[PDB]
RNA sequence: GCUAAACCUAGCCCCAAACCCACUCCACCUUACUACCAGCAACCUUAGCCAAACCAUUUACAUAAAGUAUAGGCGAUA
RNA sequence: GCUACCUAAGAACAGCUAAGAGCACACCCGUCUAUGUAGCAAAAUAGUGGGAAGAUUUAUAGGUAGAGGCGACAAACCUA
RNA sequence: CCUCCGCAUAAGCCUGCGUCAGAUCACACUGACAAUUAACAGCCCAAUAUCUACAAUCAACCAACAAGUCAUUAUUACCCUCACUGUCAACCCAACACAGGCAUGCUCAUAAGGAAAGGUUAAAAAAAGUAAAAGGAACUCGGCAAAUCUUACCCC
């Protein structure tokens, strides 16, 4: 079908899967956070 | 003082992609 | 850049000094003047 | 304000400033120094070279981050103010700025412009001598209030009777507040 | 969808718009019904001194004097606290006991 | 206050009371068309409803009827010369309707 | 009553109100606390008067009559606050000997970074708190790697920086 | 186009600086000054390459083995893959074998 | 800019060739 | 004659020498930027592309001794 | 967050004839033709259709991950 | 003249056709200034024990099967009292002021909400429809399409 909304947003879903909780909470995603603030990202995550 | 006037600011919007692969198509088997 | 080309202009202009009575792209492009300045000479 | 600022004969709060430099330039910056800076505010300077030199005359204004001086009325171009339309407006003469080692200061006596140290007078300390002569050179250059100023007899009164009170606690024991209770420990961490 | 923007109240739905609220030093609970019980002991009272009979204005005159700068240092103060502890030739050991505690901050500003 | 360290209140402990409060305000003209009695205010967004009406009945007297606070929003939309959002600040709005009908109405300054 | 949010009703329109000298903190110093918690809130009163008077030139577009004078109340506040400051850091330093009025510890995140950590007034105790277990104080040593490659980029920023600085002042004294 | 309009300001150089006219001096320090140096040791520079040639390779390996302990995290990553790349190019790669 | 000024004196020279010709002195 | 063109200075790269930096207030492991209440916790050899013209054991991660002794489908190479 | 399947707690099914019943809306799918092919659209529009009280359809939140998941096996589907 | 829509709620978005000034298919963009007010909705509960076989379907017969969607009590503890937050819009997801996707209550043709035609001429070819003498599938791979309703049988 129409193939360009695959994006249906809440931010339920955001927040419980790509949160600051959510990066934390597993010791193999606390480096995805670390490699953001070694880049200097502005939003570390969400 | 020497009079003048009001303040403007102007610029320019670019971005680019890449579609797809493209082009669905048929030939001679 | 270290050692990068400067003099560019002349080298063309010499290829285009004997082509500039041509026709068209040929007596002002670089790359379609020695294409027919070399069958020129 | 950004680095690599310019800074124009306008204030930095001006208008004309925000007109001049936009936070979007990014010109080259110009080089210059040297806090022994003897060249203040309504001097009698000297200057040297340029147009019009020769001439002595006051400065009305430092700009220490270009290290400019411009003297009063001297050093001068005509321009234009207002017009507004198409008529002249106003021609008015605009002093240029003056470059630090353009300009001399003159002795006040002597006058003839000099170089100027700074020794350390048994007066207490350290005004601004002159070279050649002697003669220290100075450093050179109605009111009453209304109704929510307070007086010069009321801000010196000492009222700070030096106790270790607390001050929530020295309001709240001339007020008259009496609280009874007691405040239980709360777990820190 | 921003990761720039500031998360504020306004952004999650239903139940995100109720519990984040701002920074608004709560007051008291809730309580079995979705009733709010204010608590009258924690809402800030105002200590407001009266201001008729007073000498001073908020600005001084440009006539004032000038004076050099003094930190007020301990000392200083001890300077003048011990100004009795002269005279055996004013101290407090513990916070646990005042009303108004020092260094764990009990007071307000 | 604003900005601070509240003291917790546990049980049976003393009424937190504030000295040399921090957060100041602002009254401003309503423009869309408010009722005589009611009385449009600027309030800093850590400040509740009842720390206006202490405030009120503190410093400058006034008998306080009925306060109802708003926050509205900031205005994210605008760019700079680096293309970044510059937001202004969004601020809490009171509509502080008074008593025995004072009827204060907002004077022409800059007359 | 609402009044005093302006002033008196002679300064309505004059372009400049002729006060100045604001209150610095050395003739704060020799008044007493009374003095103070009194002059805390004429300042206060006066500036919501500036206040009110920003947001309403805002809104009918004339410039300010005296702007000049927000930044001297201002700088009183300012005064006011930091010697009261004075006084109670004082005090607190005879009484407890301790400095930082509210209570911390130098304390390292998951992020191998020493922080400040200031605590934050419960009542219970931590071995009771299921907020405070959650939050995790300790190396966990992967992260180390990642402190080795942020020490190292702190370095080479403050390496350009002065090997910025170097050639600056080679080419101001191949100026003068 | 690339030619400039304007001719570029013009370079003064003072030989008789410091640099120039003391450049060379002090070599020869052991033919004549009975032995006590030797002229690699007047080198200053980098740690490694005080006084050695080598190749691009050579100095690669040499620049691990006398600093790489205490070189930078990605620059080291940087050199091992440059080693790992000219190891590749010299021995695998060209021409005359 | 190309840190050249052998080729760019040879265009000022000619430019003055190219001045010589668009209005010649007298 | 329009589009335009030109321009030194921002900075940067390589080394030397030298070991570096965390509290102005409030907030930040819950949905990070949330004043405020009775549970668990870290340690496990790299592998593979590539070379061996395939691939299957194997295949590099001061100077000099020396590419020497040794190792190896005794070969690539170590 | 699309999709496969599942869990939690929810929701909708007009009207007419008399049950994984029939006609037929909403709804969901996509037979066949036509249009379109740098399009309205990186799969659409108009008719025509198939089911439409169930193995339905769907909002919400949760889970299963690549040597794998899941699958009414098309070697499908798992952010074009 | 349309209405295959509309108004809300949820979700998403976050000032995105309010006022003044501005510069530049035609004059939602820039700058400044104003605004969305709780009563609707969130944001809930003091323990420790102990309680709860008889569905829903107008629940009444009547039929069920696939067996169901709602509840306390005893004792101890309790007398502070109405804060915080959401509240705008022509909008969300589709790179677009995109015939697409979009859950629910009403509206079941409307009291809302809208504008297919910039102007002319009326060639081809194209697309969408309307009509047709006589014939009625002779077209064609095949009644595909379109028109009108229907006869019968295979194979899977
Ligand atoms: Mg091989
Ligand atoms: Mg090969
Ligand atoms: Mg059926
Ligand atoms: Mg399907
Ligand atoms: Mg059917
Ligand atoms: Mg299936
Ligand atoms: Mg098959
Ligand atoms: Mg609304
Ligand atoms: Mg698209
Ligand atoms: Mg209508
Ligand atoms: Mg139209
Ligand atoms: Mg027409
Ligand atoms: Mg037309
Ligand atoms: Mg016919
Ligand atoms: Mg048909």
């Amino acid at each position: 079908k129409a193939r360009g909304n695959e994006y249906q947003p809440s931010n339920i879903k955001r927040k419980n899967k790509h949160g600051w909780v959510r990066r934390l909470s597993t010791p193999a995603g606390v480096q995805v956070i670390l490699r953001r603030m070694l880049k200097g990202r502005k939003s570390l995550s969400h | 003082a020497a009079a003048a006037a009001a303040a403007a600011a102007a610029a320019a919007a670019a971005a680019a992609a890449a579609a797809a692969a493209a082009a669905a198509a048929a030939a001679a088997a | 850049l270290r050692n990068r080309v400067t003099d560019r202009y002349f080298r063309i202009q010499e290829v285009l000094k004997h082509a500039r009575h041509f026709r068209g792209r040929k007596n002002r492009c670089y790359r379609l003047a020695v294409r027919t300045v070399i069958r020129a000479f | 304000l950004p680095p690599h600022y310019r800074y124009g004969m306008s204030p930095p709060g001006s208008v004309a400033d925000k007109r001049k430099n936009p936070p979007w330039i990014r010109r080259r910056p110009v080089v210059v120094s040297d806090e022994d800076w003897y060249l203040f505010c309504g001097d009698t300077v000297e200057i040297l070279e340029g147009k019009d030199a020769g001439k002595q005359g006051k400065v009305v204004q430092v700009i220490r981050q270009r290290n400019w001086v411009v003297v009063g009325g001297l050093n001068t171009h005509y321009r234009y103010i207002g017009k507004t339309m198409d008529y002249r407006g106003t021609m008015i003469p605009s002093e240029a700025p003056l470059l630090h080692r353009q300009v001399k200061l003159v002795d006040p006596m002597d006058r003839k412009p000099t170089e100027i140290e700074w020794r350390f007078t048994e007066a207490g300390e350290r005004v601004r001598v002159s070279t050649r002569s002697g003669r220290i050179i100075p450093k050179p250059e109605t009111w009453i209030d209304g109704p929510k100023d307070t007086s010069v007899e009321d801000a010196l009164e000492r009222t700070y009777v030096p106790c270790l009170k607390t001050l929530q606690e020295e309001v709240m024991e001339a007020m008259g507040i009496k609280e009874t209770r007691k405040y239980k420990k709360v777990y820190w961490y | 969808a921003d990761r720039m923007s500031k998360w504020t109240s306004k952004r999650g739905p239903r139940s995100f718009r109720g519990r984040k609220g701002r920074g608004a030093k709560g007051i008291g609970f809730l309580t079995s019904g979705w009733r709010f019980v204010q608590i009258k002991e924690m809402v800030p009272e105002f200590v407001v001194p009266d201001l008729t009979g007073f000498k001073l204005k908020p600005y001084v005159s440009y006539l004032a004097p000038e004076s050099e700068e003094t930190p007020l240092t301990a000392a200083q103060l001890f300077s003048e606290a011990v100004a009795p502890a002269i005279e055996k030739d004013g101290f407090e050991p513990t916070q646990e006991g005042k009303l108004f505690q020092l260094y764990p901050r009990n007071f307000l500003r | 206050a604003r900005n601070v360290v509240y003291p917790l209140y546990r049980l049976g402990g003393p009424q937190l009371r504030v000295f040399r409060t921090n957060f100041f305000i602002q009254l401003v003209r309503p423009g869309v068309a408010q009722p005589e009695d009611t009385v449009q205010f600027r309030i800093p967004m850590e400040m509740t409803r009842v720390d206006l009406r202490n405030y009120l009945e503190g410093i400058y007297n006034v008998p306080v009827a009925a306060v109802r606070t708003r926050v509205q929003h900031g205005s994210n939309k605008r760019r700079d010369h680096r293309n970044v959002r510059i937001k202004k600040p969004d601020y809490k709005v009171a509509y502080v309707q008074l008593a025995h009908g004072q009827t204060f109405t907002f004077p022409d300054l800059f007359p | 009553g609402l009044e005093e949010f302006f002033d008196d009703p002679k300064n309505w329109g004059q372009e400049k109100v002729k006060s100045g000298a604001a209150w610095t903190c050395q003739q704060l110093r020799n008044k007493s606390n009374e003095d103070l918690h009194k002059l805390w809130y004429v300042l206060l009163k006066e500036r919501n008067m500036l206040l009110t008077l920003e947001q309403e030139a805002k809104r009918q577009r004339l410039p300010m009559p005296s702007p000049e004078r927000l930044d001297k109340v201002v700088d009183s506040m300012d005064a006011l606050d930091k010697v009261v400051q004075e006084r109670e850091d004082a005090l607190r330093l005879l009484q407890t000997g301790q400095e930082r009025a509210r209570p911390g510890a130098w304390r390292r995140d998951i992020f191998g970074r020493i922080i400040w950590h200031k605590f934050k007034q419960w009542v219970i105790p931590w071995h009771l708190n299921k907020r405070y277990n959650r939050k995790r104080f300790f190396a966990l040593p992967y992260v180390d790697h990642f402190l080795r490659l942020e020490r190292e980029k702190r370095a080479r920023i403050k390496a350009r920086k002065e090997n910025l600085e170097r050639k600056k002042a080679k080419i101001l004294l191949k100026k003068f | 186009i690339g030619i400039r309009l304007t001719l570029p300001p013009p370079k003064v150089v003072d030989r008789w600086n410091e640099k120039r006219a003391m450049f060379g001096v002090y070599d020869n320090i052991g033919i004549l000054g009975n032995f006590e140096k030797h002229p690699k040791e007047l080198i200053r520079g980098p740690i490694w390459l005080r006084g050695w040639k080598g190749n691009e390779l050579q100095r690669c390996i040499r620049k691990r083995k006398m600093v790489g302990s205490r070189m930078f995290a990605d620059d080291l990553h940087n050199l091992n893959k440059r080693i790992r790349y000219l190891y590749k190019h010299f021995n695998r790669h060209g021409k005359f074998r | 800019v190309k840190k050249g000024f052998r080729a760019a004196f040879r265009f000022q020279k000619e430019l003055e060739r190219q001045r010589l010709l668009r209005c010649p002195p007298p």
